[PDB]
């Protein structure tokens, strides 16, 4: 059975740093892109980065160009999103997520209103 | 023996190669198979047929003294090739017609697939080649000749008879008004009104996209000089060996050749002659990136 | 063969022909498919041109050549399933909403996500980035500047070879061809050049709209013969 | 569905006389007319056929050259022009619509007819020409062909029509297979040379003619007829 | 209010998913391929058959 | 309460997983090795349909093997004769993005639907002779992904909603409704006792539901990604579904468990369409890449391969009685095999 699970968030100081560790199985992870989404209080779904299988192509978003870092580790079927520097706005929940299909670049899983192969999400909450 | 069978022999062997390679790859790559590659394919069987037969009614007249055998052979040999030469001709204009139809008129399309119509219309190409060439096959009459040097009877092809000297001039005038005149005009104008549209896509297509739209407007633009270039090879390669055959029709010197600096004009009017049948596929595979790719992949 | 049997085949080969008869006024209509968020404002572009029902069929002739627009926005969020049936599509229309910035990353990422579709990797996408008025205006009052959203604003020059319309002031200049390059960056990106995107700058009152759909669905068109004739 | 013939009344011999029929009720376009007579006191007889678009049009060899048919599907109306009237050619005239196409029933509906007063082909053949019988009892009618109507196939062209006293024939069997809107009652059941056609219950308004009809060549030939008195 | 709604909703179709008969996956198998072996006489494409019939 | 909900959730989920990999004494394959092998079942293409003008998205078999009905996504249902090729009906269509099709059990109402949301029956023994629309029912959110007859008078329609209904013909309105689902519903297949009828959508689970009652009683979850095609056994026991992962899954309706994985590395593309022969030996599915191939259900190796068409196979259909296969494609052609 195919699920998902999620490790690291809760409360951290303006400007820290956190790293967010997630995990799946019942797939071939390797096989699968990954991508990471944001959701605030009030606020929709916002994507913020994403890797592909074997994490040649590697993009963020502009609002958070630098400040992250996304990596994946096939070896363990593990996903990783190191964030050096926090602001009070990116306080929201990231939810990971996987790609429909193992052998496809289009990503779908934006859809704020529900996503079969989403993670539950952790939230972050960082202020002074 | 002389470096000029040598070019011959090397250009006859890479055009039949080409063609070769073009209607096995026709035959093979099942996506080739489309409708506005039918007369492409039917001009390679031209060009190939062409270039047999081309081969030795240059031997004959070349490190030989005569025809091989047989009467027969001159008939067979004379409607066999003024036939191919029809048949290239017409696969030429129509692929002509068809390439404007396409690039001039993009929204007035046909119905894809249709291969009863353009096969309908290449057998109606072929049976006026062949009908247009029943003339010249039923008026041979072998002559024998003695030249005044050698002093020695021997039979020379000749499409008419010596006494109708007229007919000969008739036939003549009519072949190249036929094969020289309205196709090179029509193919001619054809594409310049393909290249000029093809130029006003360059600037009707965004230029200002970033590497994404400017190799549309390169490869236009080069297609486009490649059509033109091939109209370029076809006028001059089909002028001087119908200018050879006008003159010999007018002179109607008969029982007497001539032999001069004159030689080498025929055999050059010859080389650029069937060159035309030889260009077809290269173009082509200079036109399409694809073509090359399986073209290499079927070689 | 028996009576009944020969008149099913002649009935047979009067479907046939009235089949071959709707080939050619199926074959002659180009289809396009409109494609955009709830915010873009493609609801009035579609107002415009007049030349829980899950399909909007729209026909409009434009020079004596009749177009199907087909958009879809009565459906779930999801669409990676119903935008497979718009394969062999003559051009997709996407519409944008240039002036909200906040939207914007989430237009980019669908744009990025329906350019790389599997399916889609040989339709071509025409982008209209509507709403020019609402962006001008916002990036006059300088309220709201790009550079809060994207970095790379600040840093980008405008083209040189670009050409700026009549009375355009530079800021609003400069943030639309900002626009336009992110947006070719974006679909170049992995693009094996089969498909080519058309982008251009469309208003609330511009008359001057469906031409631009029809250079475009011919441009496609011409392409499609030069590809299918083995000339490309 | 409807069907109403005109055209009729008395005419000499030699003349001519145009007969006529309107089609309503169902997309005439799709299917095809036929025409047969009935002469008076006797059984019936095809006429001619008119495919659909008017693609295929035969005649029966008794009046093949004299008789056109012709339709028109702007207006949905049958014609059929006559001429030479023979003395003869006096009897009533029924329209009847067709259709053909796998599982179809083919002359389901048979129009009023017209009378029109002047002045090898496969025969059928019945077993009695009236089978008078008590309501009630089963009925059983027999009928043979000079050639076998079991077609390569498998299928068995073999039709029967009912006509009760003042109305026009109705098809009850197509092919064994019943047609719409009639009794499960009837049945038919035969070899390719042998038909016989079986009423589990004879009912008051089962009284009538039935008619027998092969269609494996398009020269239909009719029964005499068996006639059911109550 | 619809959160705790669907929330409740999953519960109660999980709840009633669990309280379902199972057997072993070997009587199944069992039955599956029995039921193969009987109707293989009439498969499609298992065995050849003539052109008259086609 | 909140909280106690999801960990009873929780709670359930282990409980229903250890109790299903109970029940694992044994997979089907090592049951599977002792039987002879099917053998290379090589097929040829026995008709071509080139009737269809534009892409061939979904087709159906009658209750007669004669009888074929398919649409394309140019808005025609064209009634095709598999033996004379002859052409029995045409019905233009309102809504050219017809996704799926169905022919009754009594081959007199024929039924399809697509982007329109609605579903318009067809009925082809109309007393005027020609085709007209019985009753054109609506009421889905989303487009409808699949249709299938139970009898005359009710027909189950699946819709991107993510709720499965059934209506009634007559009455013309939702007889009972089906929720659960989280992602579109993809397709539908009806049991061979018209009981139970099971469903895929777009998350990776299937459930099967039941007519009389408006619930589901079982559920699984064994799927990578989107499953796409579903299609019952012909026992009705057990069913297989095709996703977008080059995998077929074979789910029993008793055991509630995956029994064999089909599953190639060369093979790739997902899987559009799947089917059983009448012995279930034979198990028939579609892939993107152009061909379809033939799995052995008990053996699990590749029977065949079908590389007739030159698109992807949208749809296939095994006639009722075992007789031959019908393919369609993408390329407006439809293929008879035998
Ligand atoms: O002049 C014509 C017609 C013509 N000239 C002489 C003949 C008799 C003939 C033979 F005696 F052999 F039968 C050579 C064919 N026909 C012509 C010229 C050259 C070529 N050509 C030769 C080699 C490759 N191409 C074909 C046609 C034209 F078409 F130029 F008007």
């Amino acid at each position: 059975q195919v699920q998902l699970q999620e490790s690291g968030g809760g409360l951290v100081q303006p400007g820290g740093s956190l790293r967010l560790s997630c995990a799946a199985s019942g797939f071939t992870f390797s096989n699968y892109k990954m991508n990471w989404v944001r959701q605030a209080p009030g606020k929709g779904l916002e994507w913020v980065s994403d890797i592909s299988q074997s994490g040649a192509s590697i993009s963020y978003t502009g609002s958070v160009k630098g400040r992250f870092t996304i990596s994946r580790d096939n070896a363990k079927n593990t996903l990783y999103l190191q964030m050096n520097s926090l602001k009070p706005e990116d306080t929201a929940v990231y939810y990971c997520a996987r790609c429909p299909a193992p052998f496809t670049r289009d990503c779908f899983d934006v859809t704020s209103t529900t996503y079969a192969y989403r993670g539950q999400g952790t939230q972050v909450t960082v202020s002074s | 023996l002389c470096a000029i069978y040598i070019t011959y022999a090397v250009i006859i062997s890479v055009g039949i190669l080409g063609n070769a390679i073009l209607i096995k790859v026709f035959f093979k790559t099942k996506s080739m198979q489309t409708v506005p590659n039918i007369f492409i394919t039917s001009l390679a069987f031209g060009d190939l047929l062409l270039l047999l037969t081309c081969v030795p009614v240059d031997a004959t007249h070349y490190l030989a003294e005569g025809w091989l055998f047989g009467r027969i052979g001159c008939k067979v040999l004379s409607f066999i090739r003024l036939t191919s030469v029809g048949v290239s001709v017409f696969t030429l204009t129509i692929l002509s017609a068809d390439r404007y139809k396409a690039v001039v008129k993009p929204l007035e399309r046909q119905p894809s697939n249709a291969i009863l119509k353009t096969c309908v219309k290449a057998g109606c190409v072929w049976i006026v080649s062949m009908i247009f060439a029943l003339p010249e096959a039923i008026f041979s009459n072998v002559y024998t000749f003695r030249d005044p040097n050698k002093n020695m009877t021997f039979e020379s092809c000749t499409s008419y008879p010596v006494s109708k000297k007229l007919l000969q001039e008739i036939h003549s005038l009519l072949c190249f008004l036929v094969f020289y005149i309205i196709p090179l005009s029509i193919i001619s104008v054809y594409y310049s009104l393909i290249a000029r549209t093809l130029y006003k896509s360059t600037l009707n297509i965004p230029t200002e996209e970033q590497s994404h739209a400017r190799k549309q407007i390169e490869s236009r633009k080069r297609i486009a000089r490649t059509v033109l270039v091939l109209v370029a090879l076809f006028a001059l390669c089909w002028l001087p060996n119908h200018l050879l055959y006008l003159y010999h029709s007018f002179t109607s010197q008969t029982y007497v050749d001539p032999s001069a600096m004159h030689f080498i004009f025929t055999i050059f009017s010859r080389v650029l002659a069937f060159s035309n049948s030889c260009v077809n596929p290269f173009a082509l595979y200079w036109l399409s990136k694809s073509f090359q790719k399986h073209f290499k992949a079927q070689l | 063969l028996s009576a009944e049997d020969k008149a099913a085949v002649e009935r047979s080969k009067m479907i046939e022909k009235q089949l071959q008869k709707d080939k050619q006024v199926y074959r002659r209509t180009l289809r396009l498919l409109l494609l955009g968020a709830d915010n873009s404002g493609k609801s009035t572009i579609v107002k415009q041109m007049r030349i829980t029902s899950g399909i909007f069929e729209t026909k409009f002739q434009v020079d004596k050549v009749n177009f199907h627009m087909f958009d879809v926005g009565a459906q779930r969020d999801e669409r990676r399933k119903w935008i497979q049936c718009f394969n062999d599509v003559t051009a997709i229309i996407f519409v944008v909403d240039s002036s909200d910035y906040n939207r914007l990353q989430e237009a980019l990422n669908d744009f990025k996500s329906i350019w790389n579709n599997r399916w889609l990797r040989t339709i071509s996408v025409i982008l209209f980035l509507n709403k020019q008025d609402l962006l001008a205006e916002k990036v006059l009052a300088g309220k709201s500047k790009i550079e809060d959203y994207f970095p790379e604003f600040a840093r980008y020059t405008t083209p040189e070879d670009a050409t700026p319309e009549p009375g355009e002031d530079p800021r609003v200049t400069r943030a639309k061809y900002f626009i336009r390059k992110e947006f070719v960056d974006i679909s170049t990106a992995s693009g094996d050049g089969r498909h080519i995107c058309y982008p251009h700058f469309t208003c609330s009152v511009d008359t001057e709209n469906a031409r631009r759909i029809f250079n475009d669905c011919k441009d496609i068109i011409l392409q499609m013969n030069l590809r299918e004739y083995n000339l490309v | 569905v409807q069907l109403v013939e005109s055209g009729g009344g008395l005419v000499q011999p030699g003349g001519s006389r145009k007969l006529s029929c309107s089609a309503s009720g169902f997309a005439f376009s799709s299917f095809g007319m036929h025409w047969v007579r009935q002469a008076p006191e006797k059984g019936l007889e095809w006429v001619a056929y008119i495919s659909s678009g008017s693609g295929t049009i035969y005649y029966a060899d008794t009046v093949k050259g004299r008789f056109t048919i012709s339709r028109d599907d702007p207006k949905n109306t049958l014609f059929l022009q006559m001429t030479s009237l023979r003395s003869e050619d006096t009897a009533m005239y029924y329209c009847v619509r067709s259709i053909y196409y796998y599982g179809s029933s083919p002359f389901d509906f048979w129009g009023q007819g017209t009378t029109l007063t002047v002045s090898a082909d496969i025969v059928m053949t019945q077993a009695t020409s009236s089978v008078p019988v008590t309501p009630g009892e089963s009925v059983s009618i027999s009928c043979r062909s000079s050639k076998s109507l079991l077609h390569s196939n498998g299928n068995t062209y073999l039709y029967w029509f009912l006509q009760r006293p003042g109305q026009s024939p109705q098809l009850l069997i197509y092919r064994s297979n019943l047609a719409s809107g009639v009794p499960d009652r009837f049945s038919g059941s035969g070899s390719g040379t042998a038909f016989t056609l079986t009423i589990s219950r004879l009912e008051a308004e089962d009284v009538g003619v039935y008619y027998c009809m092969q269609h494996l060549e398009y020269p239909l030939t009719f029964g005499a007829g068996t006639k059911l008195e109550l | 209010t619809a959160s705790i709604a669907q929330a409740r909703k999953l519960v109660e179709q999980l709840k009633m998913e669990a309280n379902i008969d199972r057997i072993k996956v070997s009587k199944a198998a069992a039955d599956l391929m029995a039921y193969c072996e009987a109707h293989a006489k009439e498969d499609p494409l298992l065995t050849p058959v003539p052109a008259s019939e086609n | 309460e909140l909280d106690q909900l999801r960990q009873e959730a929780e709670q359930l989920k282990n409980q229903i997983r250890d109790a299903r990999k109970a029940c694992a004494d044994a997979t089907l394959s090592q049951i599977t090795n002792n039987i002879d092998p099917v053998g290379r079942i090589q097929m040829r293409t026995r008709r071509t349909l080139r009737g269809h003008l534009a892409k061939i998205y979904a087709m159906h078999w009658g209750t007669d093997s004669r009888l074929l009905v398919s649409a394309s996504q140019d808005g025609k249902l064209i009634i095709w004769d598999s033996y004379t090729t002859n052409k029995v009906h045409a019905i233009p269509l309102r809504s050219s993005w017809v996704m799926t099709c169905a022919y009754a059990p009594s081959g007199n109402y024929v039924a399809c639907g697509g982007l329109d949301n609605i579903c318009s029956i067809y009925n082809l023994k109309t007393r005027e002779g020609n085709v007209r629309v019985s009753r054109e029912l609506a009421g889905h959110t989303g487009y409808l992904s699949c249709c299938r007859f139970l009898d005359d008078n009710q027909i189950v329609t699946s819709s991107g909603d993510t709720t499965c209904a059934l209506w009634d013909i007559e009455t013309g309105q939702q007889t009972t409704t089906f929720t659960g689902h989280t992602g579109d519903v993809m397709s539908l297949s009806l049991a061979p006792d018209t009981r139970l009828f099971v469903s895929g959508a777009c998350d990776a689970s299937a459930k099967l539901w039941d007519v009389r009652e408006g619930m589901c009683r079982q559920t699984f979850t064994g799927h990578e990604s989107d499953i796409n095609a579903i299609c019952f056994f012909p026992n009705g026991n057990a069913f297989a579904t095709g996703s977008d992962d080059a995998t077929c899954r074979l789910f029993d309706l008793r055991a509630d468990q995956e029994l064999m994985t089909y599953s190639h590395d060369n093979i790739i593309c997902g899987i559009t369409s799947v089917s059983f022969s009448k012995s279930g030996r034979l198990l028939l599915a579609g892939y993107d890449d152009f061909n379809c191939n033939v799995w052995d259900a008990l053996k699990a190796d590749r029977a065949g391969v079908l590389a007739g068409h030159d698109n992807r196979v949208s749809c296939l259909g095994v006639t009722d009685d075992g007789m031959a296969v019908a393919t369609g494609s993408w390329d407006s052609f439809l293929k008879i095999w035998n």
